[PDB]
DNA sequence: TAGG
């Protein structure tokens, strides 16, 4: 019954009576169970070799045939292959003794022909140490890896040896007495202190056992040991490799082990067919850093010749690749880096943001988002959850068991996730960002309480990844007939995912169902039904096929998988109806066609394996369509309602232009993906022409968001193009923000006045004269607007500058404008249309060579390029030169508006 | 001439034209109106010039500078013009109008003629700060770019029309459109609807002579188009179950690897016979293996396609060959 | 009023190509200056050898010589006895730090666009 | 005869990580030590 | 409602 005792000697056929009892049980791990006892002190009944012992080796080995190999000397060194292996426990080192009858013969490897024995008896890049310990165990960090801990410092790793009797008794409380160990002072890798580690040339031996209990089965952090011998003997790591490995195969149970999979199926070795989803879901780590392909462990090699070990002789030190996180980490040091990095001061720079009101001061620092790359940190982490898809509200997140984040999945650059297979599926990518949008509610009076705190109501924030499934991995979890029907179609469009009404059903009692969370898709049949055959489809029977199909309640979740151009597959279990996938809860706004079909609770699709654009004559005015589709890119986003500016994508206009697009109430929590730089496609829109004749566009319960790409990780310049001013006017296809350097010719109107920044309202001495009404605070800011005549050497134009832009068109300093701007504080509305000490400055300035000089512009058109422009015929003007009114057809003036001004040279 | 009344059509009639003073000199006046100069018929009211003073002539209120730019010389006829900020501005733009002779000069104005001699009455005049030639360098190197770009240019189907040639003409003018698009997008299989999905071949189907239900008759118009690429040979179909399923030839290349793997046996028999094999000693073992209605146009065309695999020796037309 | 001063190069002048009588405004550097007699010589290269000129600076006399730098010369061309052509300046400006190579560069594209007219 | 507890009577039973020591009522922890204290007689 |  697994007799243990200490200090051995050869009274094996006799010696009972042992009044020093222990006994342990089976500790729930080991299912060939085989409890052992523990003796603590002693029972109650060609030539021959001598010298010292000296090293031992520990290791009765295991690769056909066991064998443990002894030297000595005060030296020689002796195999023993039979099966006299019962020697090895009553060898001391230090002890003489007079080991009788060898022989001498010869080894593979290398031929030295070493002593072998007989039917005999017995009488009497970094380096790294060799030390010869004794100590006494203290607690153990990972008992099926082998990791124990020593005294206050120098924690253990039996890994490296064959250890199998030894983890029986390995409590706190033991005695080691340790031999040739290599010590390893710098592993790294999260560890600190040295870590002691033995091999096949070092003596791990027992000098007392232990006196305490084995603490508890935990479940885990009891399973996996052949797992961790694996990662030892044949994908041969190195220790500060398999340190990591160790550390990171324990955060992943957190995450996994007790519910999406078990403890015994999660740590299992690697069978030939395909199991161990523990260390398939470590290779990608470990293949670009200890690469297959090595030098085998010989045998003989560790002990009898020049000392080249298992990579303890000589490692390297390993900072920490991956540590995998969990999701709520990931979610709540996501929006703590998120309004730690929210500054409102940087957000509006000084010399632009001065000349606002609050109402607009607080609108621009409503919305604000971040991109994180978490693959960019000090240990560099690494995303990884199971797919799930809520069949509550139909949005896709991946899920561990500390929380959920959701998630934006494209399958390539602009192609869309659509296969439906991938629910609850493994997803582990390394290439990925964590999106937080900022949503603040704040009452900032002006630009110099930015810095001060107080007027911030209310900040929430939305934290979500985005990646793409090519840079990802996806791994199943595993696991602990004829009854079926299918039908392919092809989807054309997929409506909105709102709430909606439904019709009354016909013929019954008058009762009205539940308005309730759903949405419906267009598709066309592409054959009759066919039936489950083995594990394939049969023939279709013998068939307008337009089908629009709802999913309501429980069949919502598959909203994420459906996109326009692929053919599907609805399977439906259960006997074989005649009339099922023909027609039958019906939407209001799908009365009156009998071409519904309500998908059930219990189906399943499955993927059986360029979008619509409106051309650029959505820009017209007699229109009776109101459904428009392009390809876009987004500029900007405001929360109004959310309003998105978006630069249309178009091969055949050249300069195409920007629109607005306004999305309220029912459709209010956005899309994940739309922010500012990413490539969106939008189907059907409600195009709309407002009262000043600008073309927006709003969001339908029909409207199919599709985002093509993310935006990209650095933003470039790629500045405005340097046109000549007559190219506005002759042909077309010409650009709306250019640069055309020019001349100024006179000044029109300039108007330098001071407001209230609540109202619009003017101050003079900043006192808020609207009407004698309420203000919190007095504050007031500053305006201005001037009005100019520039002209390239080809066509002349009128540029509006608006204010901070005044300056440097008349080419003050700003230590001058500013000192100009509190001169018209008193009086605050000083307006002048081309009294002693103002009135004859400005006069002076603004027809002296120092204003009209050459420039270099950077304008853009002021006519919105939304707007619908009619063709008119030219009108009539005077243009007296010298003493002759003639009168000639003149073209309406161009008017610009001015983004930025610098001089020539 | 140009009439006076599309003079103001022209943008450069509101413009200072940058022109040579060897222009200036040369260009014709309107009998229309004088004032108004024509160059290349642009009307010319006012010019902008650049060049260096070679004499002063001071009158009470103006000055006569004669302007040289290595092109011409012209007179040009400038008229005479918080408390410390406006003080040392005007002596800024006294600076700037302090002109002797060897000083560079920016003139922009008007041409009034004076019985057979020209001038400018400046608008607008400054000296121009240039003590390293830059400015008077730029404008050698503009000038001939603004010229050529602005003042010497003048100032002034079936495909396209599907609705006129009818439907036997239009299935043929559908599928060499519809054929390029499963050059370049990869496509091994498709269904018929596929292709009425796509708007850049619905467009050309719908045409008004299909008034005589118009979205049912677009398919007879796609299935006729498609057809026509299978009796050419370049699209099948197999026994399936759906009639609307067809297959590229060029993609698909596990049928090209039961054509190559035929000559593994030289077509399976031995060669006392015939010299090597036929082009229908691939029929008795391809049509009774695949499809009974295998059509004659695609049973050549692979052999056609695999060719640069060192497959056999292409000796001559209406014969396989052996090793 | 006076002839424009078309614009010439030192080694156009040197080698004749001006006929005596025109104005010209060709350019150089300053190496001699006679304070005494009114005489200034430019020197420049063409592209192996040593080209130079000869100005009469006698009408902007207060002269402040500025040896080794760069100067635009403006006068008329005539000639004294026996091959010693002399420009009599009118205007002699002093230009040092001027882009010499994008100078010429300049007066090519000038004399080209005239000669597709 | 009937001899004490044999090999196969503590791998049925006292499966409770026991202990024994036959020399004399002793406490003993040098360092520390929790328990199990027992009285059977194994031979 | 959607620029002013
Ligand atoms: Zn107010």
């Amino acid at each position: 019954s697994c007799e243990l005792i200490d200090l051995d000697l050869s009274w094996l056929g006799h010696l009972f009576l042992f009044p020093r009892w222990s006994y342990l049980p089976p500790a729930r791990w080991n299912s060939s169970g085989e409890g052992h006892l523990e003796l603590w002190d002693a029972p109650v009944p060609q030539r021959n070799l001598a010298g010292s012992l000296v090293r031992l080796s520990a290791l009765v080995k295991s690769k056909q045939k066991a064998y443990f190999i002894l030297s000595l000397g005060r030296v020689s060194i002796i195999v023993q292959v039979p099966a006299q292996l019962v020697w090895h426990r009553a060898l001391r080192p230090g002890t003489a003794y007079v080991l009788t009858e060898l022989r001498v013969s010869k080894i593979r490897g290398q031929r030295q022909h070493v002593w072998m024995t007989s039917q005999s008896s017995r009488l009497l890049v970094r380096y790294s140490r060799l030390l010869s310990y004794s100590g006494a165990v203290t607690g153990v960090l990972n008992e099926p890896a082998g990791l124990y801990e020593l005294d206050g410092q120098l924690g253990l790793c039996l890994a490296y040896q064959q250890f199998r009797g030894l983890r029986r008794v390995m409590r706190p409380g033991v005695c080691l007495q340790l031999q040739d160990v290599h010590l390893l002072q710098s592993v790294g890798g999260g560890t600190r202190r040295p870590v002691l580690a033995p091999c096949l040339r070092g003596a791990v031996l027992l000098q007392s056992f232990s006196r305490q209990k084995p603490g508890a089965h935990s479940s885990r952090q009891a399973y996996g040991a052949s797992l961790y011998e694996q990662l030892v003997w044949e994908r041969q790591l190195g220790l500060p490799l398999y340190l990591w490995a160790t550390k990171a195969l324990e955060e992943l149970a957190c995450k996994l082990c007790p519910h999406v999979l078990r403890h015994h199926q999660f740590l299992q070795h690697s069978s030939p067919g395909s199991p161990s989803l523990g260390l398939q879901l470590l290779a990608p780590t470990l293949d670009l850093l200890a690469p297959p392909g090595s030098p085998v462990r010989n045998a003989h090699n560790e002990i009898l010749e020049e000392p080249h070990h298992c990579p303890l002789q000589k490692y390297t030190r390993l900072q920490t690749p991956s540590s995998f996180p969990t999701l709520a980490t990931l979610k709540e040091e996501g929006q703590r880096k998120a309004w730690a990095s929210f500054d409102p001061k940087a957000l509006l720079p000084l010399p632009e943001a001065s000349y606002l009101p609050s109402c607009q001061l607080n609108r621009r620092l409503a919305w604000s988002w971040l991109c994180l790359l978490p693959s960019a940190f000090c240990p560099a982490q690494v995303l990884l959850g199971v797919l799930v898809a809520s069949s509550h509200k139909g949005c896709l997140q991946l899920r561990d068991q500390s929380g959920s984040l959701p998630c934006l999945l494209l399958a390539k650059h602009s192609q869309p996730l659509s296969d439906p297979r991938l629910i609850g599926c493994l997803v582990r990518a390394e290439r990925f960002q964590l999106i937080v949008e900022r949503d603040v509610r704040s009452s900032f009076p002006s630009w110099k309480e930015l810095s001060m705190p107080g007027f911030i109501q209310k900040q929430q924030a939305r934290v979500y990844v985005q990646f793409f499934l090519a840079d990802a991995l996806i791994l199943p979890v595993p696991r602990p007939p004829h009854l079926g029907q299918s039908r392919l179609f092809l989807l054309c469009h997929k409506e909105a995912l709102m709430k909606r009404n439904f019709c009354v059903p016909p013929g019954a009692s008058p009762e009205v169902p539940k308005p309730a969370l759903s949405f419906y898709v267009l598709g066309s049949w592409l054959g009759g039904t066919q039936r489950k055959e083995g594990t394939g489809w049969g023939l279709p029977e013998p068939q307008d096929q337009k089908v629009h199909l709802i999913f309501f309640g429980s069949s919502v979740r598959w909203f994420e998988f459906l996109h326009p151009g692929q053919v599907y597959r609805l399977i439906a279990p259960g006997p074989a109806t005649p009339m099922l996938f023909e027609k039958d809860r019906r939407p209001l706004e799908l009365a009156g066609c009998a071409s519904c079909l309500t998908v059930q609770d219990n189906w399943t699709l499955e993927l059986e394996s360029l979008p619509e654009s409106s051309l650029t004559d959505l820009l017209s005015d007699n229109f009776t369509d109101s459904l428009v589709s392009f390809s876009a890119e987004i500029l900007s986003r405001t929360l109004c309602c959310v309003k998105l500016t978006v630069a249309l994508e178009t091969a055949e206009c050249e300069f195409p232009p920007h629109l607005d697009v306004y999305i309220e109430d029912p459709h209010l929590p956005p899309s994940l993906g739309l922010l500012p730089g990413a490539r969106v496609h939008f189907s059907q829109l409600e195009k709309r022409v407002s009262r000043s004749h600008n073309v927006y566009c709003c969001f339908r319960s029909s409207t199919y968001v599709q985002v093509l790409s993310f935006p990209p990780e650095t933003t470039i310049s790629i500045p405005l193009p340097h046109i000549y001013l007559a190219e506005l006017l002759q042909g077309g296809q010409s650009p709306f923000q250019a640069t055309a350097s020019c001349h100024i010719v006179s000044v029109f109107s300039l108007q330098l006045f001071w407001v209230c920044a609540y109202c619009t309202s003017i101050c003079r001495q900043g006192k808020c004269t609207r009407l004698g009404s309420t203000c919190p605070t007095q504050t007031a800011i500053s305006q201005a607007i001037i009005r100019l005549l520039v002209e390239d050497g080809t066509a002349e134009a009128v540029v509006t500058c608006r204010n901070h832009h005044v300056a440097a068109a008349l080419g003050l300093c700003p230590r001058e404008w500013a000192s100009l701007l509190d001169f018209v504080q008193v009086p605050g509305r000083v307006v002048l249309q081309f009294d002693e000490p103002m009135t004859m400055f400005l006069w002076t300035l603004c027809t002296s060579p120092s204003v009209l000089r050459p420039i270099v512009l950077s304008f853009e058109l002021e006519r919105k390029p939304s707007k619908i422009v009619p063709l008119e015929p030219p009108r009539l003007q005077r243009f007296q030169c010298g003493e002759l009114p003639f009168l000639t057809h003149v073209n309406p003036r161009l008017r610009l508006s001015c983004l930025s001004i610098r001089e020539s040279e | 001439e140009t009439p006076s009344l599309l003079w103001g059509l022209d943008p450069v009639f509101l413009a200072f034209a940058k022109l040579y003073i060897r222009d200036i000199l040369d260009m014709k006046e309107s009998r229309q109106v004088p004032g108004v100069f024509l160059y290349n018929g642009h009307p010319i009211k006012q010019v902008d010039v650049l060049g260096t003073v070679i004499g002063v002539r001071e009158r009470d209120a103006f000055y006569s500078y004669g302007v040289d730019d290595s092109t011409g010389v012209i007179n040009c006829i400038c008229w005479k013009k918080l408390t410390s900020q406006l003080k040392k501005l005007q002596e800024t733009i006294e600076q700037k109008t302090k002109i002797e002779i060897g000083d560079t000069i920016r003139v922009r104005g008007s041409i009034r003629t004076y019985r057979e001699e020209r001038e400018i009455h400046a608008t607008t005049y400054y000296k121009v700060d240039d003590p390293v030639w830059n400015i008077q360098i730029a404008r050698m190197l503009e000038l001939p770019t603004i010229y050529r770009k602005v003042y010497d240019q003048p100032f002034h189907e079936a495909l396209s029309n599907p609705g006129a040639l009818d439907l036997p003409s239009l299935t043929s003018l559908l599928s060499e459109k519809a054929k390029e698009f499963l050059m370049e997008n990869r496509v091994q299989s498709f269904y018929q609807q596929e292709l009425e999905m796509v708007e850049s071949l619905l467009s050309l189907a719908n045409q008004p002579v299909i008034h005589s239900t118009t979205s049912k008759a677009i398919h007879s118009i796609f299935k006729n188009a498609i057809q026509l690429l299978q009796e050419k040979g370049l699209v099948f179909q197999k026994d399936d179950g759906f009639d609307n399923l067809y297959y590229v030839t060029r993609e698909d290349k596990d049928l090209h690897r039961k054509i190559h793997r035929i000559i593994q046996q030289d077509c399976q028999k031995p060669n006392h016979m015939e010299k090597g094999c036929h082009f229908l000693h691939i029929l008795a073992c391809a049509r009774l293996s695949i499809r009974p209605g295998l059509s004659e146009a695609v049973l050549q065309q692979v052999l056609e396609l695999l060719e640069d695999q060192s497959d056999i020796v292409s000796t001559m037309e209406h014969y396989y060959t052996a090793f | 009023l006076p002839k424009p001063g078309t614009y010439y190069l030192p080694w156009e002048v040197s080698a004749g190509q001006v006929p005596d009588g025109s104005t010209l405004r060709t350019f150089g550097r300053l190496c001699l200056y006679d304070m005494i007699q009114s005489r200034v010589t430019l020197m420049a290269q063409h592209g192996s050898d040593q080209h130079q000129v000869l100005v009469c600076t006698k009408l902007v006399e207060p002269f402040h010589a500025q040896v080794g730098s760069l100067y635009i010369v403006l006068g008329e061309l005539q000639h004294q006895q026996d091959r010693g052509s002399v420009v009599k300046a009118r205007v002699l400006t002093c230009v040092e730090g001027m882009n010499l190579p994008l100078l010429e560069q300049a007066i090519r594209e000038q004399r080209l666009y005239k000669q597709e007219r | 005869a009937i001899s004490q507890a044999i090999i196969r009577l503590l791998v049925e039973d006292g499966t409770a990580e026991a202990v024994v020591t036959c020399r004399n009522h002793h406490v003993a922890a040098a360092l520390g030590l929790c328990p199990r204290e027992w009285a059977s007689l194994l031979d």
